[PDB]
């Protein structure tokens, strides 16, 4: 449930820090469900909810550790370094997982068309799509930037403060 | 105003254990009652009573101040019924009535020896005791007692069980009588007023008794309240069938005799309330009738209507001649709808104070304790009546149908629960609220039977928070904003950039309009509408300071806290709080020369008469163009030469064409403040020097107001002396131990006049340096003229040769 | 005086002999204490008081006495801080120094008892002068830091740490000696003179009458609501408006912090604005007003009727010549002078951040002409004549085998010559009249005030600093006075004359001597020269 998803969100904020209270929470977290076909599917789906916040806005992990989560002003010019910030974010947080988690949890299935064999494809998928997003903020010229203006005006509108 | 609580403010201040264990040592006789209060006089005191035993205490600190065990002429211990506060002498002591087996006696206690000094035997036993006059004599202070009480000295009131009032002299002139409560004085009994009494009182002492006048026979009822009612000579006797009467000291007769609404319920307590405003010299007393055993407690409101308001020599305020007395106002504290079903409420009075401040408000306390059959805590009330409120109300004679306490205008209610949970086995006494309606705050303390406990009785989304926002900067309450912006600028919340934004965006929006109505208000002061100043106009020119002030240290602490702002966050954050400083400046100066005649042609003719005079001395040979004054100005640039060519008859020099054009120098941007004040100083001089016949003048104040140093004081005066062609002063002041330019144009000033020994003088104290081929050349002149030929060549020599 | 477990107390009694030769007691009084532990008791017949002597639950030395229920606190001294505020731009050293060697801050006996242990060794003490004892203190501890530095690469860090820790430890070690010497002894009262003396285990202290203001100031807030008010003044209005006043002082001084004290005390140092500081404290104050103490302020100055007169009394009330000739009598009444200026000056500084905060309050009406014009005027003349001078007294007071302060050596030199005059002026004249401790004490303490306050002509302290080997000292006393002292302003230029032209800076100590020649005028100093007058100089 959400609870849980927020539970190791904020286990997380204290593996940057120090690992021994974020090692009895995983510990705590083999007090789990354990049957393989979809409650493993169900911490999996906390594991991919997460690396969907880490490439978002300030991931919701933040706020009790202040490290390079941090609520970065979004009046700030400061855009592409901004952004590899949370491809580093993203980074810490893989290896936060293989020390001590995701060594597991595999829902992938059928998105879009697509079939991928494991959750940990989609880890992947967002650091790949990731470094696609630096790529077009490394290039920024005025056709590209009215390309993607008419694009973000199509999917929805945009808040004019 | 549904639910007032009382505020704890400290622990239980608990009773020394010696005290404690000497209140408990007689709880071992069944029949007796511990009792309490505080005293009603400065001193800050407490009693406490059990049996024989009394203990004075501190009415904030609980300390024990002084005790006393007092001995019956019987086997039986005495008790002490009653206890007053009585200061004589400039000792502060206690008198106290003892009941005992077979009489009773009033003692005076001397707190500061913890002994009793007098006794006297009373005819039957004691239920009150009031202190009329704690002095003897043929004073201006005794003009408002009987001729008869004038010969006693120090006179008190005593009651008994059988409806006897007696008044008794203490004989305070006596100053060789220390008796203990076991050698009493007899009491020589006088049913008749005497017109020879200071025969008979002097008999009495000489036999060794106290004299005393009898005002009322015993009638077989009980007077169950007795206090003395300084404002109108009035001794207040209530009985135990619920008849109140009044007795005139003056004329020693009953002018009331009635009895109270709520019928044979005895009379336990009065206080005495005069109101702001009455057409008739109408006072108030309430009567307060309570049942010993438990039962109803019901308040009435006697209003007396008095004839005639005299002046005491004290500057105290006597009614007299009552022409009538009537009730006016009831109210059942039992019957109040607390009471869902039928059960015996059991309600004592625990304390009745009057507090009024000069009265302009003048309010009475009512203290009353509610216990509920099967309820094991008791409920605790605190009522405030204000009597100037209830004028307003239009005098209702009870609370209206549907009207609660907890809704009244003229009545406020405090639950004292809080006070109730801390103290779940104690008994509460009295409760005193400290003098120094549902809007008052205080502060009170209630007795205990283990200590005393203090209490506080306090008083009753964008656009919310901007409201809030406002009051806080319209209170000066800057330390709630500034605590604010620290914190949200430490959260690294996404809501609290936003939370900093609207207060930025709102602090700007504020100021801007604080200037269009500062503006407003200095229109009518300029363009002569206004012949005087309003204090409403005034007040509203020192809001808008006080909010422009407060805006500029809002925008300082943003600026403090500002680690990480855009380039042009700082600037235009920087730009900001230059605006608002340069606007807290100039309407601090604007509320100054309010607080605070200007002849324009006078003044402009004598500086054009000066200028002219210069231009024709210095023939062109000296660069002297400007007086010190025009250099002032010039360091200005032409700025303020645009403003003072701005307004109607404006030359764009000075004098200024008006004090308006004078006061807007104080907004101008980028000038030093003490170069502003320094052409103002220079201002307030030459009006100064057109009225030499007013020592007093307001305008002295100005360097003090503004913090100037006495050093640019002296300096300006030395230019202005200068202007005014006086050079010896004008030397003296710029002289006193406490620019480039100037230096050039002293020097050819002093020589075009002829006076080359005071430019050599000039030249030798201050050794200004010559930089430019003119200096030196200038130099090279004054050593010349006084005929120092081979300084001027060794000059020459060393600067160009 | 009969001890009890619960309560003390006191018992005066008369001896009545009868015509039979039969004894009885007569009772005058009794008298209760708290549960403070009784010391010694004394009491005198000429002034008909008990004095005692008593330790609290904190073991602090309390002294009271009575005149045979309320006893009058002595303000007795409160032993040094336990943690001394260094500031960043302090060397640690030089401010520990400064508090060690301070007049009356410690006892040698301590010092030279925890060096003798220190250094493990039985070496008889010699009786080192106190600059001896300062350098044997440094090397003893410098040798146990090089003794704690086992590596050559010790990070600066890992250093200092081992620096702290060292004084610490030495520190920590004069602490328990000073405890030790500083044990409670018991009380000597003089009959016929009503001299009285704190007999301690170290030292012997004397107890004076305080002033009006000062007892004020110190009393606890509890028995401040019992002080006779016809001793303040014969006004009774009065009388309760000065002691509303010192409860808001004192209101403002519990919630001072040490670094709010600090950003004053540096304020006056370096030459700034003490009203701009008291400002800025004041801001800092509402800022973190957590307890809502700047309402409770506000509620108690609503109580006061002329807040103003009350200001004004107590800045008024604070504004034979072999005899008492020792370094002792000297030293007591030059301490005396330091805790009253030191008082003072917090007194000042508080009521100046309160005059601020009034002058805000005050804004809860309109300006008012009549009103503004003359409040303008006579505030702001009587306040500059008033803070000014109270910081310059302030400064003053801040400024041979014993160590002696720089106002004993002004003291034993020049002012105590003056006296017998002081005596003979005050009508005197009958060589009959017996000495009276209070009435003299008072009256050489006030004339000594005015003759290091900066208000005599005298012209003397800085001209002796001048001509003495010590030159810095005496330019520093000049740059605190010449700010807001206008007595001698001639005489101390003439001094900083002599400062510059000893340090080589002949131009500044001309000009110093060409602005002094402007006081030549009825100048005595001046004319004795002489027995143009530029040319002359």
């Amino acid at each position: 449930k959400t609870k849980h998803l927020k539970a190791a969100f904020l286990r997380y904020c204290r593996k940057d820090i120090l690992g021994a209270q974020s090692m009895v929470d995983s510990l705590f977290s083999d007090s789990d469900m354990e049957p393989d076909d979809e409650l493993d599917l169900a911490v999996n789906q906390i594991s991919v909810d997460l690396i969907d916040d880490y490439p978002a806005s300030d991931p919701r992990w933040a706020e009790s550790v202040p490290e390079e989560a941090a609520g970065f002003s979004n009046t700030s010019l400061i855009l592409l370094h901004q952004l590899e910030d949370k491809m580093k974010a993203h980074s810490f947080f893989v290896d936060f997982l293989h020390q001590v988690g995701l060594f597991s949890r595999l829902s992938t299935c059928q998105t879009k068309g697509m079939l991928v064999a494991t959750r940990l494809l989609l880890s992947e998928h967002a650091e790949k799509l990731s470094a696609a997003i630096v790529l077009k903020n490394h290039h920024a010229k005025l056709p590209v930037l009215v390309n993607s203006a008419i694009q973000l005006a199509l999917d929805k509108r945009m808040c004019t403060v | 105003m549904q639910n007032l609580e009382a505020q704890v403010t400290g622990s239980l201040v608990a009773f020394p254990d010696v005290t404690q264990k000497a209140l408990k040592e007689d709880e071992i006789n069944l029949d007796s009652v511990l009792r309490g209060k505080f005293s009603t006089g400065r001193t800050s005191l407490a009693w406490l009573a059990c049996g024989p035993q009394l203990e004075i205490t501190n009415s904030v600190t609980g300390e024990r101040i002084s005790a006393y065990h007092f001995s019956g002429l019987t086997e039986r211990p005495p008790v002490v019924v009653a206890v007053k506060e009585f200061t004589w002498q400039k000792k502060t002591g206690l008198l106290v009535g003892l009941v005992e087996a077979e009489g009773s006696v009033l003692c005076l206690y001397d707190i500061g020896i913890s002994k009793v000094v007098k006794a006297v035997v009373l005819p039957g036993s004691v239920t009150a005791v009031e202190p009329i006059i704690n002095h003897g004599g043929a004073s201006a202070s005794t003009q408002h007692l009987h001729q008869s009480l004038r010969w006693f000295f120090g006179v008190t009131a005593v009651v008994t069980d059988v409806g006897h009032v007696l008044l008794i002299d203490l004989c305070l002139d006596e100053v060789s009588s220390n008796q203990d409560e076991l050698d009493a004085s007899d009491l020589e009994v006088m049913s008749v007023i005497p017109t020879k009494i200071p025969k008979l009182r002097e008999a009495a002492t000489r036999e060794r008794r106290h004299l005393c006048l009898q005002l009322a026979a015993p009638t077989g009822t009980t007077v169950s309240c007795l206090s003395y009612i300084s404002r109108t000579n009035q001794l207040a006797v209530g009985y135990s069938d619920g008849y109140f009467s009044l007795w005139n000291m003056k004329t020693l007769r009953r002018d009331y005799h009635v009895q109270i609404e709520g019928g044979r319920v005895p009379v336990c307590a009065v206080a005495f309330q005069e109101p702001e405003n009455d057409p008739r010299n109408c006072c108030y007393l309430w009567a307060v009738q309570s049942s010993e055993s438990g039962g109803d407690v019901s308040l009435h409101l006697l209003q007396l209507a008095f004839s005639d308001r005299k002046c005491l020599a004290s500057g105290q305020i006597m009614y007299e001649l009552l022409e009538y007395c009537e009730e006016r106002y009831s109210l059942d504290l039992s019957g109040s709808t607390l009471s869902l079903r039928g059960q015996s409420n059991n309600t004592k009075l625990l304390g009745c104070q009057t507090i009024e401040k000069f009265p302009d408000t003048s309010v009475s306390v009512f203290s009353w304790q509610v216990n509920t059959y099967g309820q094991g805590k008791p409920s605790v009330y605190l009522g405030v009546f204000d009597i100037n409120r209830w004028y307003q109300a239009q005098m209702p004679d009870s609370l209206r149908s549907g009207q609660f306490l907890r809704n009244c205008s003229y009545f406020a209610f405090w639950s004292l629960e809080a006070v109730v949970n801390i103290t779940t086995q104690d008994i509460i006494f009295d409760i005193l609220v400290h003098e120094r309606p549902s809007t008052y705050n205080f502060d009170a303390t209630c007795l205990l039977n283990s200590g005393l406990i203090h209490f506080a009785c306090t008083g009753f989304q964008e656009e919310q928070l901007q409201a809030i926002l406002a009051a806080a900067v319209e209170t000066s309450s800057l330390g709630l904003l500034t605590s604010c912006i620290k914190r949200w600028t430490a959260e690294e919340q996404p809501r609290s950039a936003a939370n900093l934004r609207f207060v930025l965006e709102w602090t700007w929006k504020k100021v801007t309009l604080t200037k269009q109505e500062f503006d407003r208000l200095c229109f009518r002061l300029f363009d002569g509408s206004c012949n005087f100043i309003d204090p409403h106009t005034l007040q509203s020119l020192q809001q808008c300071h006080l909010y422009f002030s407060n805006l500029t240290a809002v925008l300082n602490c943003f600026i403090a806290q500002a680690k990480e702002v855009t380039q042009q966050g700082a600037v235009d954050l920087t730009n900001k709080q230059s605006v608002t400083r340069l606007l807290t400046l100039y309407a601090s100066v604007v509320l100054w020369f309010c607080r605070s005649f200007y002849n324009y042609q006078v003044i402009q003719q004598y500086y054009s008469d000066q200028r002219k005079k210069l231009e024709r001395l210095a023939r062109g040979k000296w660069d002297t163009s400007s007086l010190m004054i025009d250099g002032l100005i010039n360091q200005f640039g032409d700025r303020i030469q645009q403003l003072w060519s701005r307004d109607d008859n404006g030359t764009g020099k000075y004098p200024p064409a008006n004090l308006h054009a004078l006061l807007d120098v104080y907004l101008l941007e980028n000038a030093d403040e003490m170069s502003k004040h320094a052409i103002t100083i220079y201002f307030l001089l030459d009006i100064m020097y057109s009225f030499p016949d007013k020592p007093d003048s307001s305008i002295e104040s100005f360097p003090t107001a503004f913090f100037v140093p006495g050093s640019l004081i002296k300096l300006i005066q030395g230019f202005w002396l200068l202007d005014h062609n006086d050079y010896q002063n004008s030397v003296d002041c710029i002289l006193n131990p406490a620019m480039s330019w100037q230096h050039s144009q002293i020097i050819e000033n002093l020589l075009c006049h002829g006076d080359s020994r005071q430019a050599l003088r000039y030249l030798q104290v201050m050794k200004p340096v010559a930089t430019t081929s003119k200096e030196v050349k200038l130099h090279m002149t004054v050593l010349l003229a006084n005929r120092s030929i081979l300084e001027a060549w060794n000059l020459q020599r060393l600067h160009n040769v | 005086y009969l001890h009890t477990p619960k309560q003390g107390q006191f018992c005066v009694f008369q001896l009545m002999c009868a015509e039979s030769n039969r004894y009885s007691l007569d009772h005058i009084s009794s008298i209760f204490t708290n549960q403070e532990t009784l010391i010694d008791f004394t009491f005198t017949l000429t002034s008909m008081d008990i004095w005692a002597l008593w330790l609290d639950d904190d073991n602090q030395t309390v002294v009271k006495h009575i005149n045979f229920g309320q006893w009058n606190p002595v303000f007795v001294n409160p032993l040094p801080e336990d943690d001394l505020a260094i500031s960043d731009e302090q060397e640690p050293q030089e401010a520990y120094l400064e508090c060690l060697f301070a007049p009356g801050r410690f006892t040698i006996a301590a010092v030279q008892k925890a060096i003798q242990i220190l250094r493990k060794g039985s070496g008889r003490v010699l009786d080192l002068s106190w600059e001896e004892l300062r350098k044997d203190v440094t090397l003893t501890v410098e040798n146990e830091i090089q003794n704690a530095v086992i590596d050559y690469d010790v990070s600066q860090e890992e250093f200092r740490q081992i620096n702290i820790e060292n004084w610490c430890k030495f520190y920590t070690c004069c602490l328990q000696y000073q405890e030790t010497l500083s044990r409670p002894l018991a009380l000597l009262v003089h009959p016929d003179t009503n001299m009285v003396c704190l007999l301690r285990k170290g030292f012997l202290s004397f107890l004076a009458p305080c002033s009006l203001v000062e007892h004020l100031y110190l009393v606890p807030a509890e028995h401040l609501l019992t002080v006779d008010e016809s001793v303040i003044s014969d006004d009774i209005d009065a009388a309760s408006d000065i002691v509303n006043l010192i409860q808001c002082l004192r209101m403002i001084a519990d919630y001072i912090s040490e670094d709010m004290a600090y950003l004053m005390e540096s304020a006056c140092c370096h030459l700034q604005s003490p009203e701009r500081v008291a400002e800025q404290i004041l801001e800092d104050l509402i800022a973190n007003d957590i307890d809502n103490i700047m309402e409770n302020i506000q509620n108690k100055l609503q109580d006061t009727r002329n807040p103003i007169r009350a200001i004004g009394f107590l800045l008024q009330n604070m504004d034979l010549s072999t005899l008492y000739g020792s370094i002792t009598a000297s030293s007591v009444v030059c301490q005396a002078i330091c805790k009253i200026s030191a008082t003072r000056f917090l007194i000042c500084r508080d009521l100046l951040i309160l005059q601020h905060l009034l002058l805000r309050l005050g804004d809860m009406a309109l300006i008012g002409a009549g009103q503004l014009l003359h409040s303008q005027q006579e505030l702001i003349p009587r306040a500059a004549q008033l803070l000014l001078s109270y910081y310059m007294i302030r400064w003053g007071s801040q400024c041979t085998s014993g160590i002696q302060t720089i106002v004993e050596l002004f003291f034993e030199d020049v002012a105590r010559k003056h006296f017998p005059h002081v005596f003979i002026q005050s009508g005197a004249s009958q060589l009959q009249e017996p000495l009276n401790w209070s009435d003299l004490i008072k009256r050489i303490t006030n004339y000594l005030l005015q003759l290091l306050w900066p208000s005599n002509p005298n012209f003397q302290f800085a001209e002796c600093l001048m001509r003495n080997c010590q030159y810095t000292q005496l330019q520093e006393y000049v740059r605190l006075l010449l700010p807001w002292c206008q007595v001698n302003v001639g005489s101390c230029h003439f001094m900083l004359a002599q400062c510059y032209l000893v340090a080589g800076e002949g131009h500044k100590a001309l000009d110093c001597f060409s602005q002094a020649a402007s006081e030549v005028e009825r100048e005595d100093f001046l004319e004795k020269l002489i027995r143009s007058p530029r040319l002359q100089y």
